[PDB]
RNA sequence: AAACUUUCAACAACGGAUCUCUUGGUUCUCGCAUCGAUGAAGAACGCAGCGAAAUGCGAUACGUAAUGUGAAUUGCAGAAUUCCGUGAAUCAUCGAAUCUUUGAACGCACAUUGCGCCCCUUGGUAUUCCAGGGGGCAUGCCUGUUUGAGCGUCAU
RNA sequence: CGUGGAGGUCAGUGACGAAGCCUAGACCGUAAGGUCGGGUCGAACGGCCUCUAGUGCAGAUCUUGGUGGUAGUAGCAAAUAUUCAAAUGAGAACUUUGAAGACUGAAGUGGGGAAAGGUUCCACGUCAACAGCAGUUGGACGUGGGUUAGUCGAUCCUAAGAGAUGGGGAAGCUCCGUUUCAAAGGCCUGAUUUUAUGCAGGCCACCAUCGAAAGGGAAUCCGGUUAAGAUUCCGGAACCUGG
RNA sequence: AUAUUGGCGAGAGACCGAUAGCGAACAAGUACAGUGAUGGAAAGAUGAAAAGAACUUUGAAAAGAGAGUGAAAAAGUACGUGAAAUUGUUGAAAGGGAAGGGCAUUUGAUCAGACA
């Protein structure tokens, strides 16, 4: 006996399994879209190393 | 330095000066807080002066 | 104009004021006037809105339609009617959220602590 | 190496939870938070840290009894029941 | 869990962490008046805990759980 | 804010490199590491010389001044050639120095006054106003300015009695004593001209 | 660890209750500005240090 | 639901058997959640107990209190909550003594209230 | 001659400036004086019919009581004329309560959900062992009480 | 000349479309710049007299943001090695099963654990992103389940050491010191329960506390069982401590 | 009488107007980094109202095309307008180891005013 399930919790509180798919599509998209921006805005000040040695001489 | 025919002129500003400085734009203000305050007291000893 | 010094004339502070004014605030910034009928017999000219009130659109592209209250949406400062919906592409049909301004009541829900409001603003019964 | 082959060998703590700050500053060798020093009874504040003041000061917490205390005074530290 | 009621006679319950092997024997012994030999406890990752109650045989925990409501 | 652009903590890396020598953010992990601080050219920096408090807003100007200023911004209120060219309408007016009774200073409602100002023909310099209400330009509308009108008359009475009160919801319309005559209200803008109601008892006391 | 002690595995536990994403109902509300959960964790990229 | 208008007029032993005939309804519906999707009928419950055992501690106080009326020192739960300062500051009656010297120069030379003229 | 390269325009793209807006900031002014051993500030954990946060709250857990207004909440479900009423509400006010583990932090201790002692009570054959429940056990200092120490010292 | 705002004024323009933007389309001015038409767009904006300033950029190895040629290029080459058929699937060099060939070769590419990590374990569904190719797969996405102890460990002991009290220093945050220069404490009867201890009643001067999941240490083994747990559950047979 | 960048409540500004103004207009002392002290961001706007694209059809599906809502999808949650760098398609033109620019005119396009 299971008359419970996440998915039915979710469709009694509104959305159905449609609804979830697009809007988690959606939310996905978005985490994406920022990532980029993080991975964007970052390459120039990442390599600012503090104490490089330069491993050259002679 | 010293340029020209110009005054000696004394100025004491060496100090931190900018955080002790005081505007006056209290003045009216508070003005009125005064003549509010003498308002109040001569009714608390109403027929005193 | 103004001529005290506890009330103030700031945009910021008025609209702050009105988008988080509570749902007992609100109450009072969604009333409505009433008919020139209702001015006449109950004295007076505006109310507060309730459900259960018959009403009549005045502005609006539903211009003259009448209903009854349904809903007062006070979080969307909104109200809404029945026989006032519109149809969605789906085949169903969804409510317009007026508000109250532009609406007039025609009859009244009447209660007690409402002929007791319109007593004390000098109304009759 | 100093680098890549001496960071493997980081695998055993020196700072763990305080109870007063919750946060990763107790050490373990000598007992004692370096945020607010939890055995110390004054909590660690100095006025050059004044952004460290903003972080852990009144106001960043719940308030819990604090904030009623403006308005009990607004009513005069009153008592009993309201009315009718 | 719902297999240890009827292999084992083992209730399976959720109980305060503040609960320490004799408060929950005896609180099954006030509620659901049986008797119990073992209670084995575990803290669940959740943050809860689950206490596994064995009852003794002359109780079977089928009727315990349909009484209840959950089988 | 005297903390405004300073509550960073940064220092130069120098020369060595292949970037300025401006000071920079030291970390990592967010996106302000490396970034430039504290000036004048920086994104979160400061300002060039930050606005204080201590900038001379009031101004002193010697009595005598003021009041040459004040006569002679008055005398100009009886020339109508500058009235006219200040942007009040007194094309239909009979007599430019203005002097209405002095029972106007009795009035309490703005019902009656608004007709004693139509009937001695203020009324176009009242519609003036009315038909000027525009909005205003810019950023000082959301700054509590956002109306612009014209200016109307000047009531210049000297005892009131409920008229300071009744003209007071009108638009354009100001309302002043004798004594305690304001510059602002008889030159604004810097121009001279401006529409003037006396009563008898003010006239006569400005002997 | 597994040797571990109760004060950690609390705080793991709460960590677990919210490493899930945002419920889709919270983004039918009306004056809704959250998109998505920005304060998201899993082992790979960022490490809870206690 | 329940309510305490009506609940003022009951009594210890039946408040205290209201909330055993209320924890079995709780311990009940905390089965039926799990059966079913949505509970909330649970609410009118938990709301309940609480508006049960705040009768009970109210009237227990007040048990108390009525015991100590009088009595000079009575709990710290039941006195005054005012500040720290003013829990610690004087009394009305501390505050407002004076010396005997004092109070005959009072009584003797006190401020007159007078005006200038004639 | 095409392709290719370059210049301009149209349309579409990358990107998010400008324009308009602004429940925010900053500065000035006015008024007020209100933390804590009656356990503060801060922290950890937890709580919702469906919430990870923020906000609120504490096992009475997005809250109970009281007072006021007087019919909502609303994303969904679920309740409902209880709506001419002791009465809806993520309302307002707030004077009664609760207020987990903590923390100046107070039995000892704490990288431990570690180890005790006292009183009352319940159960197990039980002043002695075990368990549960309730209430207590810090230090310095003041006033007073009680019991004492000292050929310091008086009298008999 | 131009810019953001301020005071006046044109009873100024404007949803019959303000501002902004584009325009090898026009006009004016030496020029700064202004003006017009068209397209786009959708709500406020200008001219004149004056005031005021956070007022005009090609640069500063300027700051922030974004973007290019390089360039579909360098390159994705350590760790002996992959192949056939079928199934699933929209789709298979890479998934699964079977068949073959091979490797690690017991100081292992095995089986388990300490630190540390934190649910990565297991199942169902699923492949937008990640797995620098691919992907029907996955330590990924989503939803859930899952860790059972009288005997294993902590807990207990002390080590190197840390650290209160009494005290002494110190402007003070606090430092020394851990038995010191302290009035530092509890255990059994006649009293046979008045349990008070009048006597009894003697017994060192010891004197916090923390400090090891590898040291010291009270006690357990077999078999079976799960999708994922077991010296922990089930069956059976035993042991220790305290009463 | 005096002081007051803190706290509580209020009123205002020739101030800033989202690279500005507090670091923060938004779940900001947040995410994140670091053993730790400490450091410390970015991120606003559909539309009046979701009416947030029913239905058909190609595709394994995302999606596309129609249809529809709307005042307007030249507003389709990657949404106010939507610049430039940079890029694609179309059209015009040119081009023997650079291109661009000044004076002068031819040729092509385009504008003109029409003195109508
Ligand atoms: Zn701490």
């Amino acid at each position: 006996r299971r008359t419970i399930t996440a998915a039915d919790r979710r469709m009694v509180s509104g959305v159905t399994e449609k609804q979830y798919k697009k809007g988690m599509k959606k939310m996905q998209q978005l985490e994406k879209n920022a990532i980029n921006t993080q991975i964007r805005r970052e390459i120039k000040r990442v390599n600012f190393q503090t104490h490089y040695r330069d491993e050259l001489l002679q | 330095a010293i340029s020209k025919n110009l005054p000696i002129l004394k100025n004491h500003f060496r100090k931190h000066w900018q955080e002790r400085v005081k505007v006056h734009f209290d003045q009216a203000g508070k003005k009125v807080s005064r003549r509010n305050a003498r308002a109040t007291r001569a009714a608390k000893i109403a027929p005193r002066p | 104009a103004k001529q005290s010094l506890d009330v103030s004339s700031d945009r910021r502070k008025a609209r702050k004021a009105y988008f988080t004014a509570p749902s007992s605030q609100r109450r009072v910034l969604l009333s409505a006037p009433l008919s020139k009928e209702l001015r006449a017999q109950y004295g007076i000219k505006a109310l507060p809105i309730r459900r259960d009130d018959e009403v009549l659109v005045v502005r609006g592209s539903k211009k003259g339609q009448e209903g009854k209250i349904s809903s007062v949406y006070r979080l969307k400062f909104a109200v809404q009617v029945d026989k006032v919906t519109k149809e969605k592409v789906n085949g169903a049909s969804v409510p317009i959220n007026l508000h109250p301004s532009k609406l007039v009541i025609t009859k009244l829900h009447l209660d007690k602590d409402r002929k007791a409001l319109i007593q004390r603003k000098g109304g009759k019964l | 190496g100093k680098g890549t082959p001496s960071f493997g060998k980081r695998h055993n703590k020196s700072h763990t939870l305080c109870n007063r700050c919750g946060r990763r500053s107790f050490h373990v060798q000598k007992k004692t938070c370096s945020s607010c020093g939890y055995p110390a009874a004054k909590t660690r504040s100095y006025n050059w840290g004044a952004k460290a003041k903003r972080r852990h000061t009144t106001g960043t917490g719940r308030m819990r009894y604090l904030k009623h205390v403006s308005r009990r005074f607004k009513n005069g530290f009153q008592t009993g029941s309201a009315s009718k | 869990a719902m297999k240890k009621v009827e292999d084992g006679n083992i209730l399976v319950f959720q109980v305060s962490m503040k609960a320490n092997k004799y408060q929950i024997k005896k609180a099954v012994k006030e509620l659901y008046e049986v008797d119990v030999l073992k209670v084995n406890t575990l803290v669940r990752p959740n943050g809860t805990k689950k206490a596994y109650v064995r009852l003794t045989a002359d109780y079977d925990a089928l009727d315990i759980a349909n009484r209840i409501g959950y089988i | 804010s005297e903390k405004a652009g300073h509550q960073t903590s940064a220092e130069s890396w120098g020369t060595g490199r292949a970037v300025a020598r401006i000071p920079r953010v030291g970390g990592g992990g967010t996106g302000r590491s490396g970034q430039g601080a504290f000036g004048n050219m920086c994104r979160g920096g400061r300002m060039f010389a930050p606005t204080k408090t201590w900038r001379k807003w009031n101004v002193k100007v010697n009595h005598n001044e003021k009041r040459y200023a004040t006569a002679s911004a008055i005398a100009a209120t009886a020339v109508a050639s500058l009235v006219l060219a200040r942007g009040h309408r007194v094309e239909k007016i009979p007599e430019i120095p203005l002097v209405v009774s002095t029972d106007l200073e009795s009035i309490q409602k703005t019902k009656e006054a608004v007709a004693a100002l139509k009937a001695v023909g203020a009324h176009s310099d009242l519609l003036k106003v009315l038909k000027s209400k525009k909005l205003r330009a810019g950023k000082g509308k959301y700054r509590n300015r956002r109306w612009t009108q014209r200016r109307g008359p000047l009531v210049v009475y000297a005892e009131d009695n409920g008229i300071v009160k009744a003209l007071r919801n009108v638009p354009g319309v100001e309302t002043a004593n004798v004594a305690s005559l304001n510059l602002l209200q008889l030159a604004p803008g810097a121009h001279l001209g401006r529409f003037v109601i006396w009563t008898e008892a003010a006239f006569t006391k400005l002997d | 660890a597994a040797q571990k002690s109760f004060r950690i595995k609390q705080k793991m536990a709460k960590a677990k209750k919210q490493n899930r994403p945002l419920p889709q109902w919270i983004r039918l509300r009306t004056n809704n500005t959250i998109r998505y959960n920005a304060k998201r964790r899993n082992w790979r990229r960022t490490k809870m240090n206690i | 639901g329940v309510k305490a208008y009506e609940l003022r007029t009951k009594s210890k032993e039946q408040l205290a058997s209201q909330l055993v005939d209320l924890k079995k309804e709780l311990a009940e519906l905390k089965v039926q959640k799990l059966s079913r999707p949505s509970l909330p009928k649970i609410k009118t419950v938990r709301k309940s107990i609480a508006c049960v055992l705040t009768v009970i501690n109210e009237q227990q106080r007040e048990a108390v209190r009525q015991l100590y009326k009088g009595k000079k020192y009575q709990p710290k739960d039941l006195r005054a909550k005012k500040t720290r300062a003013l829990r610690r500051a004087l009394t009305k009656f501390e505050a407002s003594q004076v010396t005997e010297k004092q109070r005959k120069k009072q009584i003797a030379f006190p401020q007159r209230k007078y005006a200038i003229k004639a």
